[PDB]
């Protein structure tokens, strides 16, 4: 019911951009508005990476609020029968296709659908103005997308590889053994998935075919050469035929570095320019090498006062893992803000030392890695995060250095909590969590993206066994041997650790944030001496084991399977610190004030030392241990067997899940403003913090070719019909 | 690598 619906007083926060947007120069002004629009180009794909009806959705929304923005709509809707309450469940579901790029949450891979009666639906679309002035166009995208905005079927609930999921970064015949077959030829190939998919289709006897279609703007035809355009021929591998193609979401992608060629002619450096080609490069061929360079350019431009990325980034919502969602940001260095993580990076070499792992596990010589607070103008795709560590390619993390991201205007927006929505705390915690949840966060996010993604080092072995390391030396701690496992040419961390290696890693940050938080240096770092330090250190644990019993609720118990992979990692460290027992943490269920079943979670400040970080400790070295060696059986029986959901006593976690739910507060979904060029000069716009805001946001989003952007959608989307 |  309500889980697969956005409710209709969903929270709606604008994004706060004024100041960063007045502070740029005219030059950096038309820099960012062409990114901006590269980034807003690009995002369109992930409509594609979404669902089957995700495009003709996205065309059908963007048509009608063309023709009619939500307050012309309003009248038509509700002349035509439907109720205010109707009409803005319409609202909110069109605000949450455009915040997600797709009719799927992004941040839980739940589908979600409209909240009012089809046939009134219908009623309305065909009766719009967009429906008058195209007859044919909104009737066939009715038709066609329809049933499917509004099926809740179980098989469409989910996202997912095989029959009981869906996934658009595979055909609907795929399973994990596909995806497995998949990464081990891309393996033998040293083709990265990350701007990828993949598609198996039969022949009469019923033999799979595979292609593994990459993103380009070119597609295959003789362009000039590349290490792309040798790629694209038939291989057999363990006898299966594949074929590796280009092309996908090719007339997006066009857009895409037009606008990032005409962003080139505004850059600041010689870094930018070279970043950007390289940008391009990737996107027309295809090449993840092209892209790799760029981003080594890119991270050689250390404080520029407009930072940016692009690109197939994260594989969070890849079913197997590997491949990427389009992504791509805008923002303007917060220097104030940025000064406590410059202090953080100031002692970061000497902090890792700390870590429970020697040194040979560690990377070998620390890089000063870039740590900016930065203020978002633009941050296409399917969700906003709270911070970034970047590029993911581990090679350049290891050899040229990455850079920390701190999203300040999106962290303002998510510090606001009202006393009554803050759940499963006793009184004398809520009031400690209020006072203290901002500046804790600040110190575990600094301590996530520096200190946890940026620690650690990967056993590589060339062809010729050149491992990057002393394998006579080196010595296991969990076993005192040598090492025995390793990563090879062509293995990455996501290849090999496939289902689970987002939530894994993402684990392993966080733990290593639990457990730096307590060295007063760090809290001094931030200002926090020992009068309040403890508060902020409790906090941060408090928060982490509330978010650990939230979690609950990006589990799907019939699948045993995860949605999220932070909100696993939380549930991991709650089970984790379960596990010592001695009264550290206890989830007792309790009914609540209204007369529903609630739950208390009680968490022990003195015990936190003492019982706490050894725990975590052993934790930690358990993971990175795993991680650097490429352990994966040993990785997932820690990891799956931490992440295991039970309703074994005194936890009762199946149990707790339900309350979870029934307690559960929507994310709120936050508009963007856009930017324009007068000609000369470029202004900014913003709009109402609402559902209509949103959309008026995506309705003046592309001025200059929307239509024409509904059309490459839906022609996509058609053309890869039979897919699903 | 990335939520509130
Ligand atoms: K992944
Ligand atoms: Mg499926
Ligand atoms: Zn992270």
């Amino acid at each position: 019911d309500t889980q697969y619906i956005l409710p209709n007083d969903i929270g709606v926060s604008s994004l706060d951009c004024r100041e960063a947007f007045r502070l740029l120069s005219p030059t950096e002004r038309l820099y960012a508005y062409h990114l901006s629009r590269a980034a807003w180009y690009g995002g369109l794909a992930v409509l594609l990476q979404t669902s089957p009806e995700a495009p003709y959705i996205y065309a059908l929304l963007s048509r009608l609020f063309r023709a009619q923005d939500p307050d012309q709509l309003r009248q038509h809707a509700l002349a035509e029968g439907l109720t205010e309450e109707e009409y803005q469940a319409f609202l909110v579901y069109a605000a949450g296709v455009y915040s997600n790029m797709g009719n799927y949450k992004s941040f839980g891979d739940t589908k979600f659908v409209p909240n009012l009666p089809k046939e009134k639906l219908e009623r309305v679309i065909l009766g719009s103005e967009a429906a008058q002035q195209h007859p044919e166009e909104v009737r066939g995208l009715w038709q066609t997308c329809g049933e499917l905005m509004f099926s809740l079927e179980p098989r469409l609930r989910h996202l997912g590889l095989g029959k009981e999921g869906i996934t658009t970064y595979f055909s609907g015949n795929c399973t994990m053994e596909d995806a497995k077959l998949a990464q081990d030829f891309l393996d033998s190939q040293n083709l990265s998935a990350y701007n990828t998919r993949l598609f198996k289709e039969v022949d009469g006897e019923g033999k799979p075919y595979y292609e593994v279609r990459l993103a380009s703007v070119l597609g295959s035809e003789p362009s000039l050469d590349s290490e792309v355009t040798s790629k694209l021929k038939s291989y057999e591998f363990r006898g299966s035929p594949f074929q590796v193609t280009r092309g996908d979401y090719a007339p997006i992608l066009q857009k895409v570095v037009e606008q990032l060629e005409k962003a080139k002619a505004y850059a600041a450096n010689s870094h930018q320019g070279q970043m950007l080609a390289q940008y391009i490069e990737s996107f027309t061929q295809g090449s993840i090498e092209a892209h790799k360079r760029g981003s080594r350019f890119w991270i050689q431009d250390k404080g520029p006062i407009v930072e940016s990325y692009i690109g197939f980034i994260e594989s969070y919502r890849d079913p197997f893992g590997s491949r990427g969602e389009f992504e791509g940001f805008v923002a303007v260095v917060n220097k104030a803000m940025s000064a406590k993580f410059e202090r953080l990076v100031a002692s970061a070499e000497q902090l890792l030392k700390e870590l429970p792992w020697p040194p040979t596990f560690e990377k070998d010589k620390f890089l000063t890695p870039d740590f900016t607070s930065l203020d978002v103008l633009t941050f296409a795709g399917s969700g906003i995060p709270a911070g970034i560590n970047i590029p993911n390619y581990d090679d350049l993390r290891q050899t040229e250095g990455f850079k920390n991201v701190s999203l300040g205007n999106v962290l303002a927006v998510a510090y606001a909590t009202q006393r009554e929505k803050l759940t499963f705390l006793e009184e004398d915690d809520k009031d400690l969590y209020i006072l203290w949840k901002g500046p804790s966060f600040d110190v575990q996010v600094g301590l996530h993206a520096l200190l946890g993604h940026g620690s650690g080092k990967l056993f590589v072995q060339d062809e010729k066994g050149a491992f990057n390391f002393d394998q006579e030396t080196v010595i296991n701690p969990e076993t005192g041997e040598q090492i025995q496992s390793w990563y090879r040419s062509g293995e990455t961390w996501d290849s090999k650790f496939s289902t689970i290696a987002s939530s894994y890693e993402e684990c392993r940050a966080e733990s290593v944030g639990l457990y730096l938080c307590l060295h007063p240096q760090v809290l001094e770092i931030f200002g926090f001496e020992g009068a309040d330090a403890e508060d902020v250190i409790y906090v941060n644990w408090l928060n982490m084991v509330r978010a650990g019993l939230l979690a609950l609720e990006f589990y799907t118990p019939e699948a045993f399977n995860w949605r999220q992979a932070h909100m696993q990692a939380r549930f991991v460290i709650l089970r984790v610190l379960l596990e010592a027992g001695e009264g550290l943490v206890t989830i007792t269920p309790t009914t609540g004030s209204d007369g529903r079943p609630d739950a208390r979670v009680r968490l022990d400040r003195s015990k936190i030392r003492s019982v706490g970080k050894p725990a975590l400790e052993r934790f930690l070295r358990r993971l990175q241990v795993l991680k650097s060696t490429g352990d994966v059986a040993g990785g997932r029986a820690l990891y799956e067997g931490y992440a295991t959901v039970t309703d074994a006593p005194p936890e009762c976690f199946l149990t707790l899940r339900d309350t979870v739910l029934l307690r559960k507060e929507s994310r709120k979904l936050i508009v963007q403003p856009n930017t324009r060029l007068e000609g000369s000069d470029v202004q900014l716009l913003e709009y109402e913090a609402s559902a209509a805001g949103l959309i008026r946001s995506f309705s003046e989003r592309f001025p200059e070719d929307g239509p024409e952007l509904e059309e490459i959608l839906t022609q996509l989307a058609t053309a890869d019909a039979r897919f699903w | 690598v990335x939520p509130w």
